[PDB]
RNA sequence: CCCGGCGAGGGGAGUGAAAAAGAACCUGAAACCGUGUACGUACAAGCAGUGGGAGCACGCUUAGGCGUGUGACUGCGUACC
RNA sequence: UGUAACGGGGCUAAACCAUGCACCGAAGCUGCGGCAGCGACGCUUAUGCGUUGUUGGGUAGGGGAGCGUUCUGUAAGCCUGCGAAGGUGUGCUGUGAGGCAUGCUGGAGGUAUCAGAAGUGCGAAUGCUGACAUAAGUAACGAUAAAGCGGGUGAAAAGCCC
C-alpha cells in the first residue's frame, strides 16, 4: 500500500505518516494540503494510471514546516583566460508528513 | 642527477621501514654467580660458564 | 597610514585551507597547493552536478530494463508500450518499484503489454 | 529518498550451468559477461557484483563463423626484447581451449576491481563435466 | 600517577634517537633498562639516563614501585640546530645544522 | 549630527584602482591591454 | 635611502636574479614605490557656498529647537563652577555658547568643563556648530551673524 | 629533596593571579617534525579530486534506512601562472 | 620497441542498402523552486508589486555596484579583567568579497553608525628577508709515514699521560 505523485516537478512514492521534501509550496506553515493528481496506488493488488492519474485517487498530508537545504558553491573557472566567479546558492524546501492516500 | 620533483614525507617514511632496530633476547645468566650476560661473553665482574676468569 | 595586511591574510589563507581537509600531501597543507586544489573540487562539483542527474537517469533505466527483461519485454517498447497507454506519465526513477514491490512493476509490463498490442 | 543499492554483504548470487557448445563464441560471451556484471536484475547497484556463479562446459566445441577459426589473432607481449607471441583460434583449442571463453569474456567486462572480480565467477572447464556437483547449479540456456 | 622525565637539546639528531626509543616504547621499565643496557648506539645511553630518571621520579615523588612501572609513553621531538658553515672547494661555502633533541619519558603502571 | 549628514547621490565617486584582482575589474595589466609602448611605465608619445 | 647604488650583482650568470640598487622597493631594508611627502589637504569652499552652508544648517539647529538665542550671557568672575551651575540651571551640558564680543571670564570658565565652548560671532566655524548638543548665542550675536551672512 | 659525570637536562617542593610567565622567559600563527586514537591500505596503475557508495567509528529524535570521521568498490577527470 | 590501419572485446551480422515503428542521448527544449538585468501592462504614484514579456558564456577592454583592512571625526560616547586585540575550534548567516554568535587560549585593549583619508588586499616577477623541508642520515671526515700492548687517570680511553 502506497502511492506516486507529482509536486515539486519531481514524483515521489510513499506511504501514510511517512515525510517527504517538495519543492516549496505557498502553503500555510501547518495547514493540509491535498494532491488531486497521484499517478499510482498500491496493495496485493494495484491501480496503475490508465491515463496519467488513477480515476479518483488524491493525497493528504500536513506542511511540517518550510526550510532551506544546505550551500552549495558555484565555481567557475577559466584556467589561463584570467577569468573565474564564485557564487553561492541553498535553495527552498517544504516539508510534509502525508496522512491522507486516499484510492 | 637530482630529483626534479620533492619527494613526499611518505615515502621517506617507507625509504626506512627496514631502518628499525632489533633488541637482543639473546642474554643469558652465569650459573655460578648472578650475572646476565651476552652469551659467549664474559660477565661483566669476570665470569664465564661459571668459572671466573680474567682475575681483573 | 600605513596598513597591517597580514591578519586578514592570514583569514583567506585559513579560510582555503580549510575547504582542503583531506586533500592529500600538501594538497591539505599548503596554501599554494590547497588553493588549486580547491578551485578544481569547485569545479568537478560544478560539473558533476548536472553529471548526477546523468548518471541516475541512466542507472534506473538499466534496471527497469532488467526488470522488464525478466517479465518479458525489452526497456524500449515497455516504455512506449507505457507511453502510448492512455498517456500514462509515471518516472524512470520512480518505477523503482522495479526494485522493491515486484509484483506491481509486473502489472506494468501487463498494462503496458496490452495499450501496445 | 535516496535509490536503493545493493549490499555486498546480502546479495543473492546463484550457481548456474551452461554447455558452450555450438555456440557461436562471442554472442555467448556477451551473455556470460552481462550476468556476471549481473546485468539482469538490480545490477542497479555498478559499484558492486550482483551477477550469478556461472559455469561453462565444453569450452572446446565452441562456435566461430567466417575464417575466424584459422585466421583469428590472438597476441601477447611477455613484455622482453621482443618478444610479441601470437596464436591462433585453432591452435588456442589445441592447448589450453578453456582460455578463448576467458580472453572473450575478460575483454566485455570492465576494466580493473569489480570487473576483475566478477570474473572469478565463471568457472570454464573444455572437457563436458566439472567439479562444483557441491553448488548444485540450474542449467540455463542462450 | 603518569610522571614523566625528559632530556633537552640532546646532541643526537632525533632521526638518530627515534630508532632507540622505538626499541622501547611500552615495555616494563625492568627489561627496559636492559635492552638499553645492550644496545650499541649513543642515543642509548641518552635515553637510558632519561627512563632512569623518569623512574626515580616515579619512585621518590609519587607512588613508585619499580616493579609495577611501564614505559607508557616515550617520544622525541626535534631542538633547536646549532648551524655552522663549511668551507667547500673552489669557494662555495655550505651550511651543516648540528641538531638537536628533546627525550622524553613517560613512566606510569596503569 | 556630525555623523548624519552625507554627500549627494553621485557627488564623490569610487575612483578605478586596477591591479587589484581578476574580480576588480582591471586586475593585471591594469587596464593597459598587452605589450608594446603604450603600457610601460611612461610609456608614451609625444603631442 | 642610505646606502650605495652600486650594482649588488652582475647582470647575467649567477643564479640570482636582476638587481640593480640594494634601495629596490622590493628589496628589504629600504625602498617605498611612492614614498610619501607632506601635503596640503586644505580646499577651497566657495565664499557663497560656505555661507550658504552656515545660513542652511543654523535653519536646522531652530527646525530642531537646538539654537537656545538670549539677551546676554557671561560670569561675574573667572570661576568654572560659576559657569558649571549657570549651565546647570539652564539645563545645558552640551553647549557652543557663542556670545556677542567674547568676555573674558566666560573664556576661562568651559576652558576646562568639556562639553562647552565659548566663540565670539566672528568666530563660529560649521563642524563645530553641528557637533555640539545645543548651541546658545546670544541676541547681541544673532546680530553679527545675521549681517555675517546677508 | 630526587635522577644525572662535582654535568646538560629534568621531576618535585616553594614564589607568583598565572611557570599553561623559568629566565632561548607576553601572545606564540604557518611551513617543517613527532606520540596517541578511529577509519583505510600488502591483485593494484596516471593532477589524487569530484559524483555515487558498502562497511567501521562517534553526535541526531525516543528507531524514520539522517549528521560527522574514515572510505572498499564505482562514473567523470592531464595542476596554476 | 609491441597486437598497433574498427577505441577494445568480439561480430556473417554486432557489415551494407531500402522502408517502418520504437528507445538511449546535451549545461539545447520542458516542468518546479529561486536570483538579477532591460522593458511595459495591470494594481496604483516620498510606487512597490500578482508582476508581465524578455534577457543574464566571455579575453583585451568599458560601464555599474559592493566587501574588508589602516588611520580621522562622530566617541569624555558604546564594549571590555564578570575578560579587549590576536590565536584556535565550533555553529549559524549573505549572491559573493564577508558577517555574527560562541568553547578553548590569551591576558589589555576594542571600537557601532554615518562620513573622511590611504603605505588598502599577493601565489607567481630566476622578486626581497627570515624559518623549515628535500635529497639523507647518503658523500665525505683533507696526502696509503702505521701501528701494537701493558700501566695510569677518568663518569667514560683507539686518540690524553707513562
Ligand atoms: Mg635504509
Ligand atoms: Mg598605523
Ligand atoms: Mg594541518
Ligand atoms: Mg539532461
Ligand atoms: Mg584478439
Ligand atoms: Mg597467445
Ligand atoms: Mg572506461
Ligand atoms: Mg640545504
Ligand atoms: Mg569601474
Ligand atoms: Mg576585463
Ligand atoms: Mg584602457
Ligand atoms: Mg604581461
Ligand atoms: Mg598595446
Ligand atoms: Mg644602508
Ligand atoms: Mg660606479
Ligand atoms: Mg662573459
Ligand atoms: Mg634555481
Ligand atoms: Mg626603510
Ligand atoms: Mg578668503
Ligand atoms: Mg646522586
Ligand atoms: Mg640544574
Ligand atoms: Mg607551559
Ligand atoms: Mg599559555
Ligand atoms: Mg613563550
Ligand atoms: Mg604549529
Ligand atoms: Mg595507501
Ligand atoms: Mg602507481
Ligand atoms: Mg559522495
Ligand atoms: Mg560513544
Ligand atoms: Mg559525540
Ligand atoms: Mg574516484
Ligand atoms: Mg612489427
Ligand atoms: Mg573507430
Ligand atoms: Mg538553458
Ligand atoms: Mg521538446
Ligand atoms: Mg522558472
Ligand atoms: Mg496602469
Ligand atoms: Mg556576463
Ligand atoms: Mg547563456
Ligand atoms: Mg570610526
Ligand atoms: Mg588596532
Ligand atoms: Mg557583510
Ligand atoms: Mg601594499
Ligand atoms: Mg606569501
Ligand atoms: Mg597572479
Ligand atoms: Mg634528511
Ligand atoms: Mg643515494
Ligand atoms: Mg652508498
Ligand atoms: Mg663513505
Ligand atoms: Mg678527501
Ligand atoms: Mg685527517
Ligand atoms: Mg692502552
Ligand atoms: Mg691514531
Amino acid at each position: 500500500m502506497y502511492a506516486v505523485f507529482q509536486s515539486g516537478g519531481k514524483q515521489h512514492r510513499v506511504s501514510e505518516g511517512q515525510t517527504v521534501r517538495l519543492e516549496k509550496l505557498d502553503i500555510a506553515t501547518g495547514e493540509t494540503v491535498e494532491f488531486a493528481e497521484v499517478l499510482m496506488i498500491a496493495n496485493g493488488e494495484e491501480v496503475k494510471i490508465g491515463v496519467p492519474f488513477v480515476d479518483g485517487g488524491v493525497i493528504k498530508a500536513e506542511v511540517v514546516a518550510h526550510g532551506r537545504g544546505e550551500k552549495v558553491k558555484i565555481v567557475k573557472f577559466r584556467r589561463r583566460k584570467h577569468y573565474r566567479k564564485q557564487q553561492g546558492h541553498r535553495q527552498w524546501f517544504t516539508d510534509v508528513k502525508i496522512t491522507g492516500i486516499s484510492a | 642527477a637530482v630529483q626534479q620533483n620533492k619527494p613526499t614525507r611518505s615515502k621517506r617514511g617507507m625509504r626506512r621501514s627496514h631502518d628499525a632496530l632489533t633488541a637482543v633476547t639473546s642474554l643469558s645468566v652465569d650459573k655460578t654467580s648472578g650475572e646476565k650476560h651476552l652469551r659467549h661473553h664474559i660477565t661483566a665482574d669476570g665470569y664465564y660458564r661459571g668459572r671466573k676468569v680474567i682475575a681483573k | 597610514a600605513r596598513v597591517k595586511r597580514g591578519v586578514i591574510a592570514r583569514a583567506r589563507h585559513k579560510k582555503i585551507l580549510k575547504q582542503a581537509k583531506g586533500y592529500y600531501g600538501a594538497r591539505s597543507r599548503v596554501y599554494r597547493v590547497a588553493f588549486q586544489a580547491v578551485i578544481k573540487a569547485g569545479q568537478y562539483a560544478y560539473r558533476d552536478r548536472r553529471q548526477r542527474k546523468r548518471q541516475f537517469r541512466q542507472l534506473w533505466i538499466a534496471r527497469i530494463n532488467a526488470a522488464a527483461r525478466q517479465n518479458g519485454i525489452s526497456y524500449s517498447k515497455f516504455i512506449n508500450g507505457l507511453k502510448k497507454a492512455s498517456v500514462e506519465i509515471d518516472r524512470k526513477i520512480l518505477a523503482d518499484i522495479a526494485v522493491f514491490d515486484k509484483v506491481a512493476f509486473t502489472a506494468l509490463v501487463e498494462k503496458a503489454k496490452a495499450a501496445l498490442a | 529518498m535516496k535509490t536503493f543499492t545493493a549490499k555486498p554483504e546480502t546479495v543473492k548470487r546463484d550457481w548456474y550451468v551452461v554447455d558452450a557448445t555450438g555456440k557461436t563464441l562471442g554472442r555467448l560471451a556477451t551473455e556470460l559477461a552481462r550476468r556476471l556484471r549481473g546485468k539482469h536484475k538490480a545490477e542497479y547497484t555498478p559499484h558492486v557484483d550482483t551477477g550469478d556463479y556461472i559455469i561453462v562446459l565444453n569450452a572446446d566445441k565452441v562456435a566461430v563463423t567466417g575464417n575466424k577459426r584459422t585466421d583469428k589473432v590472438y597476441y601477447h607481449h611477455t613484455g622482453h626484447i621482443g618478444g610479441i607471441k601470437q596464436a591462433t583460434f585453432e591452435e588456442m583449442i589445441a592447448r589450453r581451449p578453456e582460455r578463448v571463453i576467458e580472453i572473450a569474456v575478460k575483454g566485455m567486462l570492465p576494466k580493473g576491481p569489480l570487473g576483475r572480480a566478477m570474473f572469478r565467477k565463471l568457472k570454464v572447464y573444455a572437457g563436458n563435466e566439472h567439479n562444483h556437483a557441491a553448488q548444485q547449479p540450474q542449467v540455463l540456456d542462450i | 600517577m603518569e610522571t614523566i622525565a625528559k632530556h633537552r637539546h640532546a646532541r643526537s639528531s632525533a632521526q638518530k634517537v627515534r630508532l632507540v626509543a622505538d626499541l622501547i616504547r611500552g615495555k616494563k621499565v625492568s627489561q627496559a633498562l636492559d635492552i638499553l643496557t645492550y644496545t650499541n648506539k649513543k642515543a642509548a645511553v641518552l635515553v637510558k639516563k632519561v627512563l632512569e630518571s623518569a623512574i626515580a621520579n616515579a619512585e621518590h615523588n609519587d607512588g613508585a614501585d619499580i616493579d609495577d612501572l611501564k614505559v607508557t609513553k616515550i617520544f622525541v621531538d626535534e631542538g633547536p640546530s646549532m648551524k655552522r658553515i663549511m668551507p667547500r672547494a673552489k669557494g662555495r661555502a655550505d651550511r651543516i645544522l648540528k641538531r638537536t633533541s628533546h627525550i622524553t619519558v613517560v613512566v606510569s603502571d596503569r | 549630527r556630525l555623523n548624519t549628514l552625507s554627500p549627494a547621490e553621485g557627488s564623490k565617486k569610487a575612483g578605478k584602482r586596477l591591479g587589484r584582482g581578476i574580480g576588480s575589474g582591471l586586475g593585471k595589466t591594469g587596464g593597459r591591454g598587452h605589450k608594446g609602448q603604450k603600457s610601460r611605465s611612461g610609456g608614451g608619445v609625444r603631442r | 635611502v642610505t646606502g650605495s647604488g652600486k650594482k649588488p650583482w652582475r647582470q647575467k650568470g649567477t643564479g640570482r636574479a636582476r638587481s640593480g640598487s640594494i634601495k629596490s622597493p622590493i628589496w628589504r631594508s629600504g625602498g617605498v614605490t611612492f614614498a610619501a611627502r607632506p601635503q596640503d589637504h586644505s580646499q577651497k569652499v566657495n565664499k557663497k557656498m560656505y555661507r550658504g552652508a552656515l545660513k542652511s544648517i543654523l535653519s536646522e539647529l531652530v527646525r530642531q529647537d537646538r539654537l537656545i538665542v538670549v539677551e546676554k550671557f557671561s560670569v561675574e568672575a573667572p570661576k568654572t563652577k560659576l559657569l558649571a551651575q549657570k549651565l546647570k540651571d539652564m539645563a545645558l551640558e552640551d553647549v557652543l555658547i557663542i556670545t556677542g564680543e567674547l568676555d573674558e571670564n566666560l573664556f576661562l570658565a568651559a576652558r576646562n568643563l568639556h562639553k562647552v565652548d565659548v566663540r565670539d560671532a566672528t568666530g563660529i566655524d560649521p563642524v563645530s556648530l553641528i557637533a555640539f548638543d545645543k548651541v546658545v548665542m546670544t541676541a547681541d550675536a544673532v546680530k553679527q551673524v545675521e549681517e555675517m551672512l546677508a
